[PDB]
C-alpha cells in the first residue's frame, strides 16, 4: 500500500536554494552590490521606493537584488520591512517651492521665469541599443553652465495669479492615512493621493492612457514637472524646534486640466498632483491624471471610464496586493477543487443520466 | 523561546493591540467583518497575512501551535508559516488537533472534533460572502447593515433553476447567530456542519482584504438551503485508501496518466490516527 | 387609525416642479387614485409616501410610527415584506439578470419561504394570474415585451400579499382585457385580503373602477380631494373639468 | 529689445550627457556589465524580453542597464531594437509536451504524475530584507537528488481524459499577426494572446486581480504552471526539413476556469493559457486569467468588469504606447495652451460683462 | 548621404511600400484614416512617430526637409527628429517654409502660404476627430463609414448652449471633400483655413493608433460650425514683438513671477522673414 | 405606388414568440394601426418594418426600393433624415446626456439646419407644441417626467416632418388632455404634410380616432385587417369580440 512522508520543508529549502543560486549566477562573474544598483539602476530604484513606500535608495536596491531585479518582489520586500520600522517623527510638510532643482519643463510656455530646464532624462534620445555599453566605456565630460539658481515659481501660481485657475488652499484637514486604517470608499483625496502613489506604474499608466484616449478625458497639459531636492524637517519633542534632517530626490507634477465654469465664480482650470521619490516622472504623471480623473464626485462629472471608477481603481492598484492574491493560485487548491469536481461529476451523471 | 531579533510574535505591541480590539469587537459581533489595520507581513499578500496576524495576536508561550493547509501540516505554505511562529515565538507545535491550542488552518476544519479553549484561526482570501455577486464594497456593507440577503437567496434559488444543484460548493455562505451571514473561508460543504455549536472560539482574518470576523463558541451556524434541497456534504464512492475511513474529506491523487488515482484523507492526523487504531 | 396617514408633505426640486403641502389618509381596503397633468409631481409623491424619497417638508405615519423616524433598516424591512412598490418603467422593480420565477420568488424568499418547489409553483401561479405563460418562468425579463413586463413587476409587488401597494401607471403599456383581469385581481385583494392602494394612472376608467377616493394635483399642488364618482362626474376645480371633458 | 537664439540643440546634448552620467553613476564603482543584469536580475529580463518581444536575455539586459533600471524604458528599447531585425524565418509550434523542467506545479491535485517540482522560487519565502546582500556572500551548496526527469504529462490532459475539460484542438487557422497589421476589433484569441504577452504587467495583473475579486470572475485554479526549457525548430527553405535552432526557458500557465454547461454536451471546466519568455510566472498567470476574461464573447457571458472590456483592455495594455502618450505631455503644448487659454480669458470677461 | 548603418530613412523597403500603398488609398480617399502597419520608431509613440513613418517612406535624397514643432525649428523635439533625418538619410534640411520639400509639422500650419510640389506631413496624436465623444473604434468606425456624424454637430450644439461658444480650440475637426470629417491634428483654429484648397499636398500620420490619412492639393476642407457662430480664429490684443506682426499666431512668454508677458510669433522662420524686411 | 409595402414578413424567436407571414400596404396620408394581446409580435413587426430588425422571411419595398437590398448607409440616411421612429420606451429614443434641444435640434441638424439660433427656436416651439415648457429646452430628459420622456421623443421625431413615422405606444404615459393635442397634431401633420404613420397601441378609442386602417394581431399571426371602423364595430375573429368587449365605457 501507500505511506504519507514528509516532503514540504526538504522541497522547500531545495527551492529556495535553487533560486539564490539561480539570484547568484555564474560564479566566474563578480557579485552584483547594492551601491552599483542604487547608482546605476536608479529609475527601477526609484520605482521601488515610491512603491514599496520607504525613500531609502539603499534598502530599494537590496530589495531588488534579494529580488533578482523583480520590481514587484523587490516593492513587497520593501514594504514588509516597513512593517517592521518604529514611527519615529511626521514630516513637517514639504515645501517644494525650496526644491533644488535638477529638471524644471512646462509644456503650457515656450519659455517660463527660471527656464525649460530639462535635466538628466532620456527625452528626445533616438532609443537605439547602445552596443557600446556591452563592454566598459567612459562617462562623458559634463559641460559647465552658472552655477547660479534662477528664481522658478510654480506654473500654477502663474497661472492662479491671472484668475485662470484656483491656487490649492489648506483648511487644516487631518490627513487619512491607509496605512493605519483601510480605506473606507469614497476615499478622501488625501487618502486617494496615498494609494496612488502607493499603486502600480503600470496599472495607473494604463489608466491615465486611457483617460487621455476618452474614457474619462480631463484634457491634460502638463503644467510643470519639477525634480529636485527637498529639504525634510521634523519637530522633536526633546526640543520643540524644527530640525532639518536632510534631503529628498523627488518628482513633483502639476497637471492643467478641462476648465469648468462654475455658477457663482469665473470658469477656471481645474489640476491634478503627483509626487514620487526619485526622478522617474511617468508615475507621477499618471498619479495626476488619475487623481484628476478620481476628482469626477467633487466637479459631479458623470463617469465614462473606468479611471473614474474610485473603487476599482484603488482596490486593484497596489501591486503588493494583486501580485500576492494571483500567485496565490499557486497554492495546493485540491480541497477546493475537488469540491468543484465532485459536483461537475454529478452535473456529468444527471445530465447523461 | 525567541531568538530571532524581533518582537514576540513578529507583531509590535500596538498592532497586536488592535488586532485584539477587533477580535473582541468580532466576538461580540459574530459574522460580522471588523475591519483592522492590517500590516504587511513577510508572506505575500493572498498567502495566509490575516491568519499570520491573528494567531501573532493571540499567542502565547504556553500555547501549542498547529498550522494545516489543505488539510495537512506537511503542507509547503503551513511549513513556512509554522516555521515563522517557531522562530519567532518559540512556542510549541503539533500535528495532533486534540494537543493543539492554536489552530491556523486553510480551507480545512479537522475531522477530529474541537474541544473547549481550543481556538481555530481560518485564513480568508474574500471575507465578504456577497462579493461574488456585489464586486463592490460600498453596496455589501449596506447590504450587512440593512440584512438584506435578498441576492443571496436569488443567486442560490437561480443556481438551482439552472442546474438542479447550489453551485458553490467550498466558502459555503452561512447564518451566524441568526442574523450575519459570513463567509466560512473556502473550507468544502462537508466542513461546515461542524462550525454549528462548535465548543471552541473559530476566527477568521482576512488579511489583504482587512477583515476580522469570528463564531463565539457554542453559536448557531446554519448553512443556506432549502427544504427540498437540503445541504448535502461532499461524498465518495471509495473510502481512504490508507485507512479506510469512509467519514472524512477525501483528496484525489493522481498516480499516473493511464487514470489510475487513490483517494486519500486530507486530514493526515486523523488519518494517522485511524490507521495506527487498525 | 389610518393605514398611512400624509401630512403636510412636501419635496420641490424647483418652484412648480414637484410637490408641497399634501396631506390625506389612507385605510386598509381603500384605492387612493391620483391624477393630473404630466409634471404635476405624482411621480415624486409617490417616491416619497413608499420611503423612497426623503420629504423637505411634512411627516408620514404608518401605524403610528413616522415613516422616515425609524431607521433605514426598518423602511427597507417594510419595502421588502409587507409593502408592493409597481414604478412607472417596468424594468425598475425587476432584475434584467433574474429570470422572472427568480424575480417572484425573491419577495417569496424575503418572506420566509424556503421551499423551492413551492416558490417556483407560485411563481407559475402568479405568472398565469397576471397572463403570461408558465414556460416562460425560467426567462429573463429582457426578452419579455413591455406589458409583459409591467405584469411581471404586478405578480412580484402582489405575490407576498403586502398590506400596502404603491403603484405608478401600473395600467400602462397593458390591453384591456389584460387590464381588467388585472384590475379584478386587485379588488380581490382588497375585498378579500384587505390590501390598500395608492395608485397613480392618467386613464380615468381605471381610477373610476378601483380608487375609492380621488386626489388632483397641478403644478404640484393638490386642487381637488374627495371621492372618486364625486369628483369624476361633479369637478370643482377648471382642470378637472378639462381632464374629465378630455374623456374619448 | 528680445531677439530669438538657438538653444534646443544644447540644451538636448546636455540633457543626454547628464542622463549618461547618471547612469554611470559614481565613478568608484566599477561600472556594470549587461552579463551580471542577466545572471543576477534575471526576472527583470524576463520582462524585458516578454514585453519587448525579443527573447534574448543579453539584449534584454543591455537595454535595462541602458535605460538606468527603467523597464518601460528597457522594453521600449527591445522593441525599437525589434523594429531593425529582418524576419529570417517563423518557428514551428511550440511543443511543451517536450518542455525541460526546472518548474512544474499543480493546485488542483495534492500529487499528479511526474510530482510537484517546486524548482527556483521565492514561494514560500519569509520576504525579510536580506542585509548579509548588502557585502559579497557564498553561494550555498545545491542538493542533488537523481538525474532523470519523471514523465510529466499535462494535468489538462488528464481533466481532458476524464471528460471534465476539452482538449484544445487546431482547426488549422492561421494566427493573427498585430505586429503586421493594426488589431481589429473585435479581435481573434490569437490575437489577444500575442497582444496580453506583450502587455503590461502590472496592468493585467491589476485587472486578473479584479476578476478574482468579483469583477468578471471566471473562478480560477492554477491546472499546471511549467517552467524550462523548450526546443525551437524552423524547416528552412534551403533544406526542406526541420532544424532545431536551439531552446528557450520559457514559463506556460494553463487556469481551469468555471464550468460552463452547454446545451448539447456535457458540462465541463473552461480554460485560459498563459506564455511567458523566462521564469517569471505572474505575467502568465495574469496572461491566463485576461484570456478567459476575454473569451466571454464566446461564452456568451454577460460582462461584469473591465477586464472583459476587449477594447478597453487591450488598447491600453502596451505600455509602449501607454507610457509614450503620457510621457508625451512634457512635450511642448504652448500653442494647444495658447488656443485653450484664448478661449477661457474670452469666457471670463463675458461671464463677468 | 546616408553613413549610419541603417537602411536610407532607417524603414525596410517592406514598410516603406506598405505605408506608401496606405498613402496612395489615402489620397484617394481623403479624410478617411487607413490602417497601417505601423512599426516602432527609435522616438516614443506618441512623440511623432507616424510623421516619422510617413517622411521617411516619401523623403528622398533630392528633398529639402523643413522640421518645426509648435512652428518652431529649434524645438527640442524637431531638433530631435531632423537630427535623426540627417542621420539615416543625410538630406539638406531648411527652416524656410518657401525652400522646404517636405515639411513635418507638430501642431502648426507654417504661416507662408504653401506651393506645388511641398508635402506637408502632420503628426497626430488622436487621428480619430469622434474619439473624445465616442471613445470606442468599433463605434467610430462605422459612423465613418455610415457618415453618421450627428454626435459631433450635437456636440458643437451642446457647447454653445452650454458656454455660448464652441469648447474646442485646437484639434478642430473639418469635412473633407464634402464627405468625411476629419482631425487636422492639434493645429489651433488660426492654422484650419490654410488647409482649404490648399496648392500642396497634406499627409497625416498617427504612428500609435495605427492610421495615416491625407488631403490632396485643391481639396475642400470646411470648419464645422454654424452661421450665426461662424468659425472664428484665435485673436490678440497685442503684435508681435519682435516683429510686429498682427496676423501671426502668437505664443506667450512669461518674462517673471510680477506677470510681466510678451507675445512672439510661434512661426519663427516667418518672424525672421518680418523682422529681416523692417 | 404604396409608400411602404410588406410581403410574407416574418421574423420569430421561437414557435409563438414574434410574428410570421404578415402582409400590408401602407399609402400616403394614412394611419395603419396595430392592436394586439400584450406579446403577439407588434413591437417586433414594427421594429421589422422600421429598418431596425432583419426579416427571416418576407420582403419591405420603399418606394419601389426593397428596404434591407439597400446599403446599411441608406437605410441609416432614411431613419435619419425622412423616418420618425417612437419606442415603447420613451429613454429609447432619446440621448440622456443631450438637453431635450439638443436632442430636438439633431434631426435638424441631420436635414441640413445649420443655424443655432433657429433651431433653438423650433426645438421651443416643438416642446410648447407637445405641452412641455421652454424653459426645460436646456435640461436633461433624465430629470423629465415620463410623460414629459414621451413627449419630447414624439417632438424630436416629428421636428423634422418626416414622410413615414413608426409608433409604439405613443400615448402610453399621456394625459388625456396632452393625448388629444398630441393626436390633433399627428392628424394636422397627416392631412397637411401628407404624413403616414404606423402605430402600435393598445387604448382603441386612440386608434378609432387616428387609425384609417387597422390589424389585428394574435400569437404572432395577423387574424383580422381592414378599416378601423368596420373591425372595431364589427369584428369578426373572437379575439377582435374579446378585445371591443373589453373597452370600458364611460
Ligand atoms: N431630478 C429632477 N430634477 C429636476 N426636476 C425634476 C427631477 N425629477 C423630476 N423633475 C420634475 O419634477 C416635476 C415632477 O415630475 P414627476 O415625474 O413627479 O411627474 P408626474 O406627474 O409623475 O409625471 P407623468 O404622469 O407625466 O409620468 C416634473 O417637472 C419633472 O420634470
Ligand atoms: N429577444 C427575445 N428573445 C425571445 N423572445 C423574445 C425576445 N424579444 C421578444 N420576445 C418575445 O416575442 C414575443 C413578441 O414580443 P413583443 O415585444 O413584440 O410584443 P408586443 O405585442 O409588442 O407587446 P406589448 O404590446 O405587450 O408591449 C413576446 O413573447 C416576447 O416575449
Ligand atoms: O489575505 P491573506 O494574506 O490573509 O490570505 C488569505 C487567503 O487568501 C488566499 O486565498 P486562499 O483562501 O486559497 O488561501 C490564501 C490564503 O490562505
Ligand atoms: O503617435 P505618434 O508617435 O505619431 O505621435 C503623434 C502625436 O501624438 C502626441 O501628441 P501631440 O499631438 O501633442 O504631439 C505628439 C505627437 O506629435
Ligand atoms: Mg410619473
Ligand atoms: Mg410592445
Ligand atoms: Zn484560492
Ligand atoms: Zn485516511
Ligand atoms: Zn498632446
Ligand atoms: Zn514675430
Amino acid at each position: 500500500m501507500y505511506v504519507a512522508v514528509k516532503g514540504g520543508e526538504k522541497a522547500i529549502d531545495a527551492a529556495h536554494a535553487l533560486q539564490e543560486s539561480r539570484r547568484r549566477g555564474d560564479t566566474d562573474l563578480p557579485e552584483l552590490s547594492v551601491a552599483q544598483i542604487e547608482q546605476q539602476l536608479n529609475l527601477a530604484v526609484d520605482r521601488v521606493m515610491t512603491e514599496g513606500g520607504i525613500a531609502d535608495r539603499e534598502l530599494a536596491a537590496l530589495a531588488l537584488k534579494q529580488a533578482s531585479g523583480d520590481n514587484v518582489e523587490a516593492i513587497f520586500l520593501l514594504r514588509a520591512y516597513r512593517t517592521t520600522l518604529a514611527k519615529l517623527a511626521v514630516s513637517e510638510p514639504l515645501d517644494t517651492t525650496g526644491m533644488r532643482l535638477e529638471r524644471r519643463i512646462s509644456a503650457v510656455y515656450k519659455d517660463i521665469p527660471g527656464g525649460q530646464l530639462l535635466g538628466p532624462t532620456y527625452d528626445y534620445t533616438h532609443r537605439l541599443l547602445d552596443f557600446t555599453l556591452l563592454a566598459n566605456g567612459e562617462a562623458p565630460t559634463l559641460t559647465t553652465a552658472d552655477s547660479e539658481q534662477q528664481p522658478s515659481p510654480h506654473v500654477f501660481s502663474l497661472l492662479a495669479r491671472q484668475g485662470l485657475a484656483k491656487f490649492e488652499e489648506d483648511s487644516g484637514a487631518q490627513p487619512d492615512d491607509i496605512t493605519r486604517t483601510p480605506p473606507v470608499y469614497p476615499c478622501s483625496r488625501s487618502s486617494r493621493l496615498q494609494q496612488l502613489m502607493r499603486g502600480d506604474e503600470g496599472y495607473l499608466l494604463a489608466l491615465a492612457y486611457s483617460t487621455q484616449r476618452g474614457y474619462g478625458r480631463n484634457h491634460p497639459f502638463a503644467g510643470e514637472i519639477r525634480s529636485g531636492y527637498i529639504d525634510v524637517s521634523i519637530v522633536p519633542e526633546e526640543l520643540g524646534f524644527a530640525v532639518n534632517v536632510g534631503e529628498l530626490l523627488m518628482t513633483e507634477c502639476e497637471m492643467v486640466n478641462g476648465f469648468i465654469d462654475p455658477p457663482d465664480e469665473p470658469p477656471h482650470f481645474t489640476r491634478g498632483y503627483g509626487l514620487v521619490f526619485g526622478m522617474s516622472e511617468r508615475k507621477a504623471m499618471a498619479m495626476a491624471l488619475v487623481d484628476r480623473a478620481l476628482q469626477a464626485p467633487e466637479y459631479g462629472e458623470h463617469a465614462t471610464g473606468p479611471a473614474q471608477d474610485e473603487e476599482f481603481v484603488l482596490a486593484h492598484a497596489d501591486n503588493v496586493e494583486a501580485a500576492g492574491f494571483v500567485s496565490h493560485l499557486k497554492l495546493p487548491h485540491y480541497v477546493d477543487f475537488q469540491a468543484e469536481l465532485e459536483l461537475l461529476k454529478r452535473l456529468q451523471q444527471e445530465k447523461n443520466h | 523561546a525567541n531568538l530571532s531579533g524581533y518582537n514576540f510574535a513578529y507583531l509590535d505591541e500596538q498592532t497586536k493591540r488592535m488586532i485584539r480590539r477587533a477580535i473582541l469587537k468580532a466576538v461580540a459581533i459574530p459574522g460580522y467583518q471588523v475591519p483592522f489595520g492590517g500590516r504587511e507581513m513577510p508572506m505575500p499578500y493572498g498567502w495566509g497575512t490575516g491568519g499570520i496576524q491573528l494567531t501573532a495576536s493571540v499567542i502565547g508561550e504556553s500555547d501549542v501551535l498547529k498550522v494545516i493547509d489543505q488539510g495537512a501540516d506537511d503542507t509547503t505554505n503551513a511549513v513556512s508559516i509554522r516555521n515563522f511562529f517557531k522562530r519567532v515565538t518559540g512556542v510549541n507545535t503539533t500535528e495532533r488537533t486534540d494537543d493543539a491550542t492554536l489552530i491556523q488552518t486553510r480551507h480545512r476544519i479537522p475531522e477530529t472534533p474541537l474541544t473547549e479553549d481550543q481556538i481555530i484561526i481560518f485564513q480568508v482570501p474574500i471575507p465578504e460572502p456577497l462579493r461574488f455577486i456585489e464586486p463592490r464594497e460600498t453596496e455589501t456593507r449596506t447590504m450587512h447593515a440593512l440584512e438584506e440577503y435578498g441576492v443571496m437567496q436569488v443567486k442560490l434559488y437561480e443556481d438551482i433553476a439552472r442546474f438542479g444543484h447550489i453551485a458553490t460548493t467550498y466558502a459555503y455562505p452561512v447564518k451566524v447567530n441568526g442574523r450575519y451571514v459570513m463567509d466560512p473561508s473556502p473550507i468544502p460543504k462537508f466542513d461546515n456542519p461542524k462550525m454549528d455549536m462548535m465548543p471552541a472560539l473559530q476566527l477568521f482574518g482576512a488579511g489583504r482584504e482587512k477583515r476580522i470576523y469570528a463564531v463565539p463558541p457554542f453559536t448557531r451556524v446554519e448553512s443556506l438551503d432549502f427544504d427540498d434541497h437540503p445541504f448535502t456534504v461532499q461524498q465518495w464512492d471509495e473510502p481512504c485508501a490508507i485507512c479506510g475511513s469512509t467519514h472524512s474529506y477525501l483528496d484525489e491523487v493522481v498516480l499516473d496518466d493511464a487514470g489510475n488515482r487513490m483517494f486519500v484523507c486530507s486530514d493526515t492526523d486523523y488519518c494517522r490516527q485511524q490507521s495506527e487504531a487498525k | 387609525q389610518p393605514l398611512l396617514s400624509v401630512n403636510n408633505l412636501t419635496h420641490l426640486y424647483a418652484p412648480g416642479k414637484g410637490f408641497s403641502d399634501v396631506s390625506f389618509d389612507l385605510w386598509p381596503g381603500e384605492v387612493l387614485g391620483i391624477v393630473g397633468e404630466s409634471g404635476s409631481g405624482k411621480t415624486t409623491l409617490l417616491k416619497s409616501i413608499s420611503a423612497r424619497l426623503t420629504p423637505q417638508q411634512g411627516e408620514i405615519h404608518y401605524e403610528n410610527r413616522s415613516l422616515y423616524a425609524m431607521s433605514e433598516a426598518d423602511r427597507r424591512r417594510l419595502l421588502r415584506t409587507e409593502w408592493g412598490v409597481v414604478h412607472q418603467h417596468p424594468l425598475d422593480g425587476l432584475r434584467r439578470q433574474v429570470s422572472a420565477g427568480g424575480n417572484i420568488g425573491e419577495r417569496l424568499m424575503a418572506t420566509g419561504a424556503r421551499h423551492y418547489g413551492d416558490i417556483r409553483a407560485t411563481a407559475q401561479k402568479w405568472l398565469e394570474e397576471v397572463e403570461i405563460p408558465a414556460n416562460r418562468i425560467d426567462d429573463l425579463p429582457t426578452t419579455f415585451s413591455g406589458g409583459m413586463q409591467q405584469r411581471l413587476q404586478i405578480a412580484r409587488n402582489l405575490v407576498t400579499h403586502p398590506k400596502l401597494v404603491f403603484m405608478d401607471e401600473p395600467t400602462g403599456g397593458l390591453d384591456v382585457s389584460v387590464q381588467a383581469r388585472l384590475l379584478d385581481l386587485l379588488r380581490g385583494l382588497v375585498v378579500e385580503l384587505n390590501l390598500a392602494v395608492v395608485i397613480v394612472t392618467h386613464d380615468l376608467g381605471v381610477a373610476r373602477l378601483l380608487a375609492d377616493r380621488l386626489l388632483v394635483m397641478k403644478q404640484g399642488q393638490v386642487v381637488e380631494s374627495g371621492l372618486t364618482d364625486r369628483v369624476l362626474d361633479d369637478p370643482h376645480h377648471p382642470y378637472t373639468q378639462l381632464l374629465v371633458s378630455s374623456v374619448l
